[PDB]
RNA sequence: CUUGAGUCUCGUAGAGGGGGGUAGAAUUCCAGGUGUAGCGGUGAAAUGCGUAGAGAUCUGGAGGAAUACCGGUGGCGAAGGCGGCCCCCUGGACGAAGACUGACGCUCAGGUGCGAAAGCGUGGGGAGCAAACAGGAUUAGAUACCCUGGUAGUCCACGCCGUAAACGAUGUCGACUUGGAGGUUGUGCCGGCGUGGCUUCCGGAGCUAACGCGUUAAGUCGACCGCCUGGGGAGUAC
């Protein structure tokens, strides 16, 4: 568990930190689900944004099959 | 505007208008103007060549420029007009320099409007461009098909072209057919469609509104004799026979191109 | 679930970590949930059930820690 | 006749057959062999057994090539995901990656409608 | 006058273009009164998966605070130019003056 | 909505103080400053129901409050619906 | 007069709505390369596809539709409904301090508006899916279930239709009445202690024919509306 992001106090996740982005992520290239990463449901729906956005920046791959 | 009339008469019950009121409602550009008397559809001969052609309203010829070949003056339109020689309307245009002309009316433009031609046009309604320098996929009318010969392609109303591939020296156009056709991307285009798109939901209501477009009567083959066309014939309704022309030609699927000289520009037929 | 043999592995060994990276990524479950359409109200129907026997389940353990079989 | 000594071995596992294709590394293929090609219909065609075969009988059709590595590429629920893959193991070729290839749309289109059996 | 944060990717071919790309768009956001928060020259990045079979781009990171007719003006400018081969605007709520995590 | 500025600029001048924000004269105004912007809206979107149903509300909250208003002193209510050009 | 109702200030979450753009995955089709005898399908088959080179595999292209993961008895909306990402326009809700108006409220026959899917009209579009339809099976038959195909339609614009087990089978608004465990979204103070909004499950009194409901009542009350009066005939006939 241990959601990072409240003991941080961000204000948004940043699509351009992928260092972070990576560590919710699977080696596919999925989101890894909050019930897993212990993530707060708020810091999920950020996050799944933030990947979204890098996806489409082409930062991060969709999948591991490109 | 589309407007049903109503049926006070018969002949009005199923009419259905098109009312444009941005259509200039004076007379036109004088000096763009000439004259063009009726054919009947007959040749130097004297002969019906195209049938069903007769009659009709008097109309004056509109010169339209087709070439949009006045680059780099921008030209501000004045006014939609209504053209008795075609489906699009078109629009007089004033040019910086004291020139006007007509162009075919695209979809959006109107009075004030600003349009230019040439290789550094923007790309906008009603702008001219040689098409090496109009983006892939965009949609264009009133297309060249050899350079500096001025338009041909989709000029009807409502018709476009979309620029779909280049390829070196040439394009390939998605034509309103459906066919897919290469012209050389140094051939001119307009952007935007054509304007007028209701011009096909008109309902001409009555035998004489097609009178008043200089459309004669048609003659069904099998309402004849034999002596007439090959369809003639039979005590009562008879027809007994593969569909022809007057002249014999099957009439129902069967092709007609042939043209080996063009035949490398077509990518693909319409289907 | 792309897997590269790392030297001196045995095959089998391999074989596993390929398997296990795929049941992980979920592929055949995703491939079985995909071979027919069901309709958003069997889908809904589905989850609600599932949440609801998950709920009464885990009630009832909870429940019957507290009771004594013997 | 041309060597090459590094392949693909795509693994087209469906629930009725099992398709081995060896192919070199730039997609063409060399030789093929399927469960349902190798003396097995019906009930047996899908088995991880008939796939075992197939595996089998593909690697005995690329031996002229000289192949001694295999990149395996698995696609499909199949029952001869597995079995494909130690067959293809004990024909002597060294697998150096395996590489589950099966596609999965990120909705994509409306699949068949469901079966009442 | 609204807070964007603008990334465009420019084709790795031309990549010496980049600076005078950034002055342009510079100046008619400062033209149209607005300001640079922020301005990041990326460089060349490799892309996660290929896009019209490249493999990498120069990436420039923009927070402007413009009004919205020359932002659009700008994606505009974006969608036309074939060296821009991806870019997004985003609102932001306000100016991010600050260093992204690629720098 | 309508922004910080105007809705204050419209609470100074109808109101009886920058801090007289409830009065009803207020209350009318801005409402009727918010269904004459959104015109233009729904003269481009025909098909935003969802936004109209919040445009009915402030047409009938701005009914409800001129009823008030005329019952309770119909020459304040008199000058209001002039000011702003309602036709009741 | 300010306690109900409302306005303003500052923020917060949200698949709320309308418009435009765009991304990646996949299907199908087209062109070509490699390759060769099968593929596909089922309970088993067969129809079908394939030596005129399919299926498999690689490359390039076209086009339409839907947005995996995130994803959650999670969220938003009056209901119907709403899910990639980005912008433009826009509705509602909630919280904290105040300030303001001063009963401006609740309900609502008739009226008006919105209203899934299917359907209808006109014009587009059409990948996938699929009523109809065709063939192959199964069977005593099989106008089906299964298989191979497949057209409306499903998609877009605009108009119509106005119905669904449109359901919580539970009308709206207000007040009051033991508890427990969660979810979500604010906020105050020092991970603890409070304090608001929405929400899931259990349960006490009470209520209920029983099943059950149980502070989100089907409990205790008030305001107003809708509706019922044995089964069938019939939500039919006129
Ligand atoms: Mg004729
Ligand atoms: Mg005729
Ligand atoms: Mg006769
Ligand atoms: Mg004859
Ligand atoms: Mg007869
Ligand atoms: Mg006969
Ligand atoms: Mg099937
Ligand atoms: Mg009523
Ligand atoms: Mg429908
Ligand atoms: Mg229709
Ligand atoms: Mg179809
Ligand atoms: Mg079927
Ligand atoms: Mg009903
Ligand atoms: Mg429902
Ligand atoms: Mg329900
Ligand atoms: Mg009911
Ligand atoms: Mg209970
Ligand atoms: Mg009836």
């Amino acid at each position: 568990k241990f959601c990072r992001f409240t003991a941080e106090g961000v204000q948004e996740i940043d699509y351009k930190d992928i260092a972070t982005l990576k560590n919710y992520i699977t080696e596919s290239g999925k989101i890894v689900p909050s019930r897993i990463t212990g993530t707060r449901a708020k810091y999920q729906r950020q996050l799944a944004r933030a990947i979204k956005r890098a996806r489409y920046l082409s930062l991060l791959p969709y999948t591991d099959r490109h | 505007a589309v407007v049903k009339c109503k049926p006070t008469s018969p002949g009005r019950r199923h009419v259905v208008k098109v009312v444009n009121p941005e259509l200039h409602k004076g007379k036109p550009f004088a000096p763009l103007l000439e004259k063009n008397s009726k054919s009947g559809g007959r040749n130097n001969n004297g002969r019906i060549t195209t049938r069903h052609i007769g009659g009709g309203h008097k109309q004056a010829y509109r010169i339209v420029d087709f070439k949009r070949n006045k680059d780099g003056i921008p030209a501000v339109v004045e006014r939609l007009e209504y053209d008795p020689n075609r489906s699009a309307n078109i629009a007089l245009v004033l040019y910086k320099d004291g020139e006007r002309r007509y162009i075919l009316a695209p979809k959006g433009l109107k009075a004030g409007d600003q349009i230019q031609s040439g290789v550094d046009a923007a790309i906008k309604p009603g702008n001219t461009l040689p098409m090496r320098n109009i983006p892939v996929g965009s949609t264009v009318h009133n297309v060249e098909m050899k350079p500096g010969k001025g338009g041909q392609l989709a000029r009807s109303a409502g018709t476009y072209v979309q620029i779909v591939a280049r390829d070196g020296a040439y394009v390939t156009l998605r034509l309103r057919s459906g066919e897919m056709r290469k012209v050389e991307a140094d051939c001119r285009a307009t952007l935007g469609e054509v304007g007028n798109a209701e011009h096909m939901l008109r309902v001409l209501g009555k035998a004489g509104a097609a009178r008043w477009r200089g459309v004669r009567p048609t003659v069904r083959g099998t309402a004849m004799n034999p002596v007439d066309h090959p369809h003639g014939g039979g005590e009562g309704r008879n027809f007994g026979k593969h569909p022809v022309t007057p002249w014999g030609v099957q009439t129902k699927g069967k092709k007609t191109r042939s043209n080996k000289r063009t035949d490398k520009f077509i990518v693909r037929r319409r289907s | 679930p792309v897997i590269k043999v790392r030297e001196n592995e045995p095959f089998d060994v391999a074989l596993r970590r390929f398997k296990r990276s795929c049941e992980k990524a979920g592929v055949l479950a995703e491939v079985r949930r995909r071979e027919f359409y069901e309709k958003p109200t069997t889908e809904r129907k589905r989850a609600k059930a599932s949440a609801v026997k998950r709920h009464a389940k885990k009630l009832a353990r909870e429940n019957a820690r507290r009771t004594r079989l013997y | 006749r041309k060597q090459v000594s590094d392949g693909v071995a795509h693994i087209h596992a469906s629930f009725n057959n099992t398709i081995v294709t060896i192919t070199d590394r730039q997609g063409n293929a060399l030789g093929w062999a399927t469960a349902g090609g190798s003396g097995f219909r019906g009930s047996r065609k899908s088995t991880p057994f008939a796939a075992q075969v197939a595996a089998e009988r593909c690697a005995d059709a690329v031996k002229e090539y000289g192949i001694k590595n295999l990149e395996v590429m698995v696609k499909g629920p199949g029952p001869g995901r597995e079995s494909t893959i130690r067959a293809l193991n004990a024909a002597g070729f060294r697998i150096t990656n395996i590489t589950d290839v099966t596609p999965i749309p990120h909705x994509g289109c409306r699949p068949p409608k469901k079966r009442r059996v | 006058m609204r807070h964007y944060e603008i990334v465009f990717m420019v084709h790795p071919d031309q990549s010496e273009q980049v600076p005078g790309m950034i002055e342009r768009y510079t100046a008619a956001i400062t033209g149209a009164e607005g300001k640079i928060h922020r301005l990041e020259d990326w460089g060349r990045r490799q892309l996660a998966y290929p896009i019209n079979k490249l493999h990498k781009a120069h990436y420039v990171l923009m927070n402007v605070e413009a009004p919205q007719e020359v932002i659009d003006e700008l994606e505009t400018t974006f969608r036309f130019n074939d060296a821009v081969i991806r870019s997004m605007v985003m609102r932001t709520k306000h100016a991010v003056t600050e260093a992204s995590p690629m720098v | 909505s309508l922004s910080t500025e105007a809705t204050a600029k419209i609470v100074s001048e109808f109101g009886r103080d920058a801090n007289d924000t409830g009065s009803t004269e207020v209350q009318v105004a801005l409402l009727t400053a918010q269904i004459n912007h959104l015109q233009g809206h729904f003269a481009e979107h025909k098909k935003d129901h969802h936004s109209r149903r919040g445009l009915l509300r402030m047409v009938s909250q701005r009914r409800k409050l001129l009823d008030y208003l005329k019952r309770k002193d119909v020459a304040r209510y008199t000058q209001l619906i002039e000011r702003l050009g309602l036709r009741r």
